[PDB]
């Protein structure tokens, strides 16, 4: 399960993809609205002459454009608004020549097939004032034809050249979310995408070596019409507060904690809260999942935009907590050490031979308890063995597997959810989850023991009796061999053996933290085993 | 629907025939000539008495009378446990009446095409298009997967190509896997996307004259004739029916129970 | 394989240029479709079907009559797509005769000798803008029966203005022939067996086929289906959709080198 | 007996050899001579079928096996050329302005081709491995060939205008393209009056004979420029009459029929594979 956050890790560099295009860019009940709608739309046009005597034209182009009309909906009468505009436009031109005489187009307007036309569209009806929460949202709609019409230019001076012919089909490709900005008030609409398809009509200009091209120019594109007409269906699914089953609000426009906090002050307390109502076999039947980015992030009933950039806002939160750091600044030093022998002497060494497993540092050191230079040492050394467990070089099921299981199972049944609030909430939670936890390293039927909270223990596996903790030997057995988490540390283990004399098999897993050897004993309803368990999860308290 | 084991030394049980017909209704269907030539206001009464001789009671057999092929296809509503269609051969309506069998003699699990909003395709061999109506003109334009047309344009049904003008019933097949654009006259159509199950055992049809030109299956590679499709050659209306009624054991014998469980609407005689 | 044809295959029970369609179709079909582009939509639905884009072919011709002047198979599969005349029964017959089997035909020369049927598979086949096939039996001593062989006149008439005509006259016994050899041509073919890269759907009607000169028999195989219409567009989708189940009925090991009806030899 | 399947045939060395089967072949066989409408103006005998039917049997032939069929020219034979008797053998005078020609004559009958339709209004046509070719035949036949990108644009052309086309085939009575393959061209042929092909190149065609009258080596029945192949069906001879050809073609009848074979398409043996 802890594999999880590595994932996360793992995938941080696309997060930083995202980011590029957005910055290009710029309980709950499930209410069904499926309407039938009609799109009636237009374009405009922007026709800015240049100076002379007229016969040139600086600019023909295309231009967003308004439309009001009103609608019968199963036998409703709907007063709809709507808003179109192009983007993606091929900027054709006209040069007659050099002189002020002879016919120029600095730059016209066709759009194309790599064009798109979109069209904000809104209604005074119920579904568009429930979309504030949005669970799913797909339209379909029969695809239209805009024809371009005739359009002569004003020359004072011999024949009348025409814009004639020019055709596109839209064909409906996305529906999404919008805004409307009206003088007081913002309106929500939902914003159709269509592409465009050439046509046969071809369009060409008199007076002119064109023809036979193809497109529709922003001259006359409406060709005459009223309105351009597209007849179809938006299905919306909106998520409505509600927090009992007979009552429905007609209208989702409820503030939500998120809506007036950005720093989950109190969630804390519901996370907490929510410890209590674990199960232990089961968790650690989640734990032993390789919970991996599609599982862990399938079962959260998000909104249409918070499922949209689930997996790389949590990332994004992600590579820069405390874990993300101490894995950069282990991996640094990691390559620094290797990178030259020139300082040696620099790090002080804790064992045997040089390593950035095995490196004193600042500990600005606690005279508050009479602390011994051994348990500073291991300390430290632990606080990097637990990049050694979020770096696959662990053997036992590790103290991130509960941090994750505790995580998902927490994350699913808390109702506070939202596109801000998982972030900050998966990576803190990582970060303050099970924050003193020790390790051990096997070697020659003995076990050497270290904890952050700076608690050692060296002992022998066939008999749990303590033996003197021999550093410099614990260093090097730590720096290269397997390192082995401890659920069941030391003292539980030898509780354990008194109370409930195991067999050689069962100490044997439980000191590798076998999974098989935990259930079975959690499931005996073993008082010290689930005693360990507990403290372990009522540690994971964010 | 579960196994069902049995012996092969088994003794043959009595003839049922007698307590199907006693505890069973017949249905007839005769097109409006049939009566007219026939020429007596009594004669449901004659042929309901000879039923009695053959054994069915009085009340179970009902006559039930359509002006013609084309006006019986819409919406054949079949009434009784075991019925029997007489449909009057006419070599310029060989189609019509084919698809007037292939819609009685199979069951049809069908659901609406709301066709005006959504685009629609047939996924496998049994898939057709059922529309029926007292005018069914059908213009079909086959798609591909960027929306266009396939030598139509979806907003000129001028260019759809058509499949069916003033139809009162058409089993309609397209290519399969080819999203359509469709275009009926939906005022006075309805068109529904339909499964066919398989056969239909209580519904027998007798054609009277002609050839046999029924072909019940899209497949062109079959034109199968079931035991359930008659035809008999004819110049009385009378002599048709006294042929109906005396072999009224075997017509059935060809015949099974519906044994179908249906969610449609319809009324039935039953007894 | 010419050494290696008369040899046994022996096969164990228990063990376990690409193909071209071409469809040929009546002029009144593409009439009533009314379309010019129709070709290339049925193209690419046949493309659903799994035949790549030139591989299907789609020809053309006025009617079976003129089809019947010496068809062409040109596709490694052969639907041709025949409407019904209950007037033209017999013609339908013989294009089926002609195009559903393999024929071995030699020149004839009806001026110069006197020809006779050999066996049941021995038929007169002519083709031409029009046929009148006089026939007039010779006995032992090569003297007419019921003619006479310097008078025409008195020749028996099986044949009048045919586009195609199979005759088929008492085997053992000579003939005296008068065809119209200016305006069509007869030719002494033997049918070798079924020409399975053919199929033939009946467009509307009923079962008439009658591809065996036997009266005893009238087989309608796998090759020949029959379909009720009223809207051509409806019997090319179909004929599309179940472009499968025709190309089961036949087989692509039938293609002549050239695409004549029938081997030709001298 | 069993037609579709290719089964190996086991042959012993050291089987003693059958007596010779040309006299059963010449009896049971015919033989079509294909001239020039030029040898028998110069011949200018009506009877001199006859001469040669009688020259022939005392070669060996029935006299009614001999066929004589003639054609005004090269260019006009070319066009749908029909060979239907056992063994064929073709006089093809030679002209120094006419080698394509007459190369592309043989090709075409020295060969034996498998032909599919076209449809150059409605496919875009490719050429898939060096054995498939693009014959035409007809009264005129002009082709005109347009390559395509793997966009469908053209490639020095333009599809629209088939002015642009690149012109392979000019009033030929038969032509047999070779276009770059793997590569889509899209056609423009005179439909009108000429019919165009697909072809695959099986292989030889055995019964063909062609006598090159009064040339050099020059045919050239493969479209790769590194062969030249001159294969035992294609012959050449000196003439100043034609009396002295038709003498030679028939004293060396035995020779000529020697150096070809029974068409292997043909016959019974050949029958599910493609024809007979
Ligand atoms: C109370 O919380 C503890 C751990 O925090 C948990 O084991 C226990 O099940 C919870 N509830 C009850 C009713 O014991
Ligand atoms: C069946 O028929 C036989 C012979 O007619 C008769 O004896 C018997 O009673 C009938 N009924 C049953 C249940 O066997
Ligand atoms: C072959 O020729 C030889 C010698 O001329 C002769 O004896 C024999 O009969 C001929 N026929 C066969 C079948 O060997
Ligand atoms: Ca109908
Ligand atoms: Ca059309
Ligand atoms: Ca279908
Ligand atoms: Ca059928
Ligand atoms: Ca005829
Ligand atoms: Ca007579
Ligand atoms: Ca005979
Ligand atoms: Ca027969
Ligand atoms: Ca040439
Ligand atoms: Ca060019
Ligand atoms: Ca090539
Ligand atoms: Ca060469």
């Amino acid at each position: 399960a802890s594999l999880i956050y590595r994932q996360l890790l793992t995938n941080s560099y696309t997060v930083d993809l995202s980011d590029e295009i957005q910055e290009i860019g710029s309980l709950w009940k499930e209410m069904q609205y499926n309407r039938d709608i009609t799109i009636r739309f237009k374009f405009a046009s922007s026709i800015v002459k240049s100076g002379g005597l007229g016969y040139k034209w600086s600019e023909i182009s295309f231009k967003p454009a308004n439309y009001q009309y009103t609608y019968t909906r199963d036998g409703e009468e709907v007063t709809a608004h709507t808003t179109c505009s192009v983007n993606g436009m091929n900027d054709f031109n006209f040069n007659g020549g050099s002189l002020p005489t002879d016919f120029v187009i600095s730059r016209y307007e066709v759009i194309k097939e790599n064009s798109y036309v979109y069209v904000d569209y809104w209604d005074d009806s119920q579904a568009f004032r429930n979309m504030v929460y949005v669970r799913s949202l797909a339209a379909n709609l029969n695809s239209v034809i805009c024809t371009g019409g005739d359009y002569s230019f004003a020359l004072p001076v011999g024949q009348w050249p025409v814009m004639t012919g020019g055709a596109v089909s839209l064909h409906s490709a996305g529906v999404t979310l919008s805004t409307q900005f009206t003088d007081f008030v913002s309106l929500n609409s939902l914003r159709f995408r269509f592409r465009l398809t050439v046509e046969e009509p071809s369009f060409s200009i008199t007076r002119t070596r064109v023809s036979r091209l193809y497109g529709l120019p922003a001259a006359n594109p409406n060709n005459g019409k009223e309105y351009y007409e597209v007849a179809g269906r938006f299905s919306l699914i909106s998520l409505v507060p509600s927090n009992d089953d007979y009552q429905t609000p007609i209208t989702n426009s409820v503030t939500v904690r998120q809506d007036l906090e950005r720093q989950l002050g109190e969630l804390r307390e519901e996370f907490n809260a929510l410890s209590q109502e674990i199960a232990m076999s089961q968790l650690i039947d989640l734990a032993l999942l390789p919970l991996d980015m599609f599982s862990m992030f399938s079962g959260i009933k998000s909104t249409i935009d918070a499922a949209k950039s689930m997996a790389t806002s949590v990332m994004k939160k992600f590579k820069k907590s405390g874990l993300a750091n101490s894995v950069s600044t282990l991996t640094d030093s990691l390559s620094d050490a290797a990178s030259s022998i020139s300082r040696g002497a620099s790090i002080r060494s804790v064992g045997s031979s040089a390593s950035a497993w095995t490196d004193v540092s600042t500990q600005i050191t606690d005279v508050s308890s009479s602390v011994s230079s051994i348990s500073t040492q291991t300390s430290t050394i632990s606080r990097r063995l637990r990049l050694k467990e979020m770096a696959t070089q662990t053997e036992g099921m590790n103290f991130d597997d509960i941090s994750a299981a505790v995580l998902k199972t927490k994350i699913d049944r808390s109702t506070q959810i939202s596109p801000n609030t998982l972030p900050d909430i998966v990576t803190e939670a990582s970060e303050k989850f099970i924050p003193n936890r020790a390790y051990r390293v096997i070697n020659n039927d003995e076990v050497f023991e270290a904890g952050t909270d700076g608690r050692f223990f060296a002992y022998r596996v066939e008999t749990f009796d303590e033996i003197p903790f021999d550093v410099q030997k614990f260093a090097d057995l730590v720096t290269d061999s397997p390192v082995i988490s401890a659920i069941i540390d030391f003292k539980t283990l030898k509780n354990l053996n008194d109370n409930y004399g195991i067999s050689r098999q069962q100490a044997f897993n439980l000191l590798r933290s076998d999974p098989r050897v935990l259930r079975e004993f959690i499931n005996q309803d073993n008082p010290i085993i689930r005693n360990r368990i507990e403290q372990l999860i009522m540690q994971c308290r964010l | 629907n579960l196994p069902i084991t049995g012996s092969m030394d088994t003794a043959y049980a009595n003839s049922t025939q007698e307590e199907t017909f006693l505890t069973s209704t017949l249905c007839l269907y005769y097109p409006t000539e049939a009566a007219t030539e026939i020429n007596d206001n009594s004669w449901k009464d004659t042929l309901s008495q000879l039923f009695l001789t053959k054994g069915w009671p009085t009340g179970s057999v009902y006559f039930k009378e359509y002006t013609d092929i084309a006006s019986f296809s819409v919406d054949p509503q079949l009434y009784c446990d075991y019925n029997v269609v007489l449909m009057k051969y006419d070599a310029t309506l060989q189609l019509d009446m084919s698809e007037l069998a292939d819609l009685i003699l199979n069951e049809w699990l069908c659901n609406p095409m709301d066709i005006t909003l959504y685009y629609y395709q047939q996924t496998d061999e049994a898939n057709k298009w059922i529309s029926m109506g007292s005018s069914c003109t059908i213009k079909v334009c086959p798609l591909n997967t960027q929306t266009l047309g396939i030598g139509c344009l979806t907003t000129d049904t001028a260019t759809f190509e058509e499949v069916a003008t003033a139809e009162k019933l058409v089993i309609t097949d397209v290519v399969d896997g080819v999203n359509h654009k469709l275009d009926v006259t939906t005022a006075t159509c309805t068109i529904r996307n339909c499964k066919k199950l398989g056969p239909r055992e209580n519904v027998a049809v007798i054609q009277v004259g002609g050839s046999d030109v029924l072909d019940i299956t899209a497949d062109p590679t079959t034109a199968p004739q079931t035991e359930r499709m008659m035809r008999i050659n004819w110049k009385k209306w009378w002599q048709v029916f006294y042929t109906v009624v005396d072999y009224v054991n075997q017509i059935i014998q060809a015949m099974s129970k519906r044994s179908r469980s249906l969610n449609s609407a319809a009324f039935y005689y039953r007894i």
